[PDB]
């Protein structure tokens, strides 16, 4: 759990996990809180950790709904590192998880998507 | 006195108000009402993307009138707003809110809106795309929700502090 | 625009009533005591009284909390448990609390009657009426009464909206 | 732990303590839950049960704030419990401190002493 990040969720911010070991970065909920880099500056950190050396792959998985417009940069933030990683010939990976009745979490993921271009996926589940 | 209760709920009727809320702003007094709008729509069985554009906006505006106080030093007390959620005959919601501004303040915000309003889907994309990297996100995704362009509107005082006034129809 | 300058008329028939916060909607639990805490802090804002911060407080909690009971009783749910409540502060000083609902037409008849029968009576016999009821108004509305300083008024228009007024 | 009470406090709930060993049940905080009986329901069932046992004294320790109609209510039944085991002569006490500011709880607390007839004190404190 030491090199882990697991955070609660609540009515306004996601939960989170940081698997180290697995190379995994997973988020859930909505995502609105009024100072966001409160709740992602942490998240940031250990992305940037994780991307700093080795070679082992970071992948996100998010079932990530409503993000107001200070979470939207702070996720701006997070996808500029895998980015850079990412031309630096470091594999990562992301999976947007989605209600296929919903198409706003489909649209603000493939807003996302433009500005990446690494292997970003948008998946939609029958609820 | 003065209050005259009936007399408001009448006016929240003609306007085809369902929720509507008017002083001090916090941080869980946001939430909590926007628990209720959820709710709301819920009830009135909205469509799920038009459930999350109602709610995305009133979040935004709501909480676009607390990083004004905030700037503004304002405090717990200060930090007053006036917010209003009507649904038209065709169905459509309506999201507004008011706050105290400077007046300067106020002027600079009616003209960034008055620049919004006519930009077509495409335009506000690249502007909301271009601010990812004057009007910011937060009125841009309000002006790309709404379905009739942005409207504001200023009521001036010689206080030098002017009511600033925001509607969004989705 | 239509709706910017409505808002506008809203927020200064406000300031004319010197409504310090109100509410019109669905009224949940949680949302009762977070608009409880705003009022709260206006309170020590405007440094009211120790006793009196708490008599605005209580009135508010109970007139609040006798429409979920009432909207509880007739089945209703978060939807339908709907209200509209004001706090406002006369030129004198003393605080306004005033709360809306609507009921059927025959308990806002029987209602407006009760509160009548109460209104006019002095603190020693709603003290005793009171006390009466620790063992058709109750400890709710006797309370409201109590801690008033002026006899509580009600109204009925036309389901039926009443609205019930308390000056502290 | 096992025969105590322990009842962490929110915005409008009351903290609670019952500790057996001592004979002491002590609130703090204002109370204005919209169904009383889902709160103290277990406070009651503890007060009925360290009365119907033993002779040990019981006492509570009030430092209880806002209460609405439902907690006066269900305060009140406390109460009588306290009051019908003192009349067949259990020591019962009850303390109830309040900021001397704030004239309403000692008002409200005063109200619920003239029903009782076992040692009641209201402590005012700066
Ligand atoms: N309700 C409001 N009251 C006063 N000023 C506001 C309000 N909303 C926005 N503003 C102002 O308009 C600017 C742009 O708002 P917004 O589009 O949310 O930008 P961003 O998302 O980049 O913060 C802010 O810099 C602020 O001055
Ligand atoms: N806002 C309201 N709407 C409808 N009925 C009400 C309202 N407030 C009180 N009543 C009615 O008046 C009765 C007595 O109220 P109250 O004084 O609170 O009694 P108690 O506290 O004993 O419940 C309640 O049974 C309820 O039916
Ligand atoms: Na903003
Ligand atoms: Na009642």
């Amino acid at each position: 759990s030491m090199s882990d990040l697991h955070i609660p969720g609540t009515q306004s911010t996601p939960a989170i996990q940081g698997d180290w070991q697995a190379g995994r970065l997973s988020m859930q909920g909505d995502s609105y809180p009024e100072n966001s880099y409160e709740l992602f500056g942490q998240v940031i950190d250990w992305v940037e950790r994780f991307l700093a050396d080795g070679q082992r792959p970071l992948e996100l998985d998010l079932r990530l709904l409503y993000l107001n417009t200070s979470s939207i940069k702070a996720m701006m933030d997070i996808l500029d590192l895998l980015e850079e990683a990412h031309q630096g010939g470091r594999p990562v990976s992301l999976r947007w998880h989605y209600d296929r009745r919903n198409e706003r979490v489909a649209e603000l993921a493939e807003e996302f998507r433009e500005d990446c271009s690494f292997p970003f996926a948008i998946q939609a589940h029958d609820e | 006195e003065t209050l005259d209760l009936l007399a408001m709920r009448e006016s929240y009727t003609r306007q085809r108000i369902l929720l509507c809320f008017n002083g001090p702003i916090s941080r869980s007094l946001i939430e909590e009402i926007g628990h209720a709008l959820r709710n709301y729509l819920h009830a009135e069985q909205a469509k799920p993307s038009e459930a999350m554009d109602v709610f995305a906006v009133y979040i935004e505006m709501t909480q676009n009138i607390r990083h004004y106080a905030n700037l503004k030093g304002y405090g717990e007390h200060e930090a007053a707003a006036t917010v209003a959620i009507a649904r038209n005959e065709d169905g459509h919601y309506v999201v507004s809110a008011g706050n105290l501004v400077e007046r300067d303040d106020g002027q600079s915000l009616v003209r960034s809106i008055q620049a919004i309003a006519n930009l077509d889907k495409a335009a506000l994309k690249a502007a909301y795309k271009e601010q990812l990297r004057g009007a910011g996100l937060g009125l841009l995704d309000i002006a790309r929700k709404s379905s009739e362009p942005l409207a504001a509107s200023l009521k001036e005082q010689p206080d030098g502090r002017a009511f600033f006034s925001l509607r969004a129809v989705i």
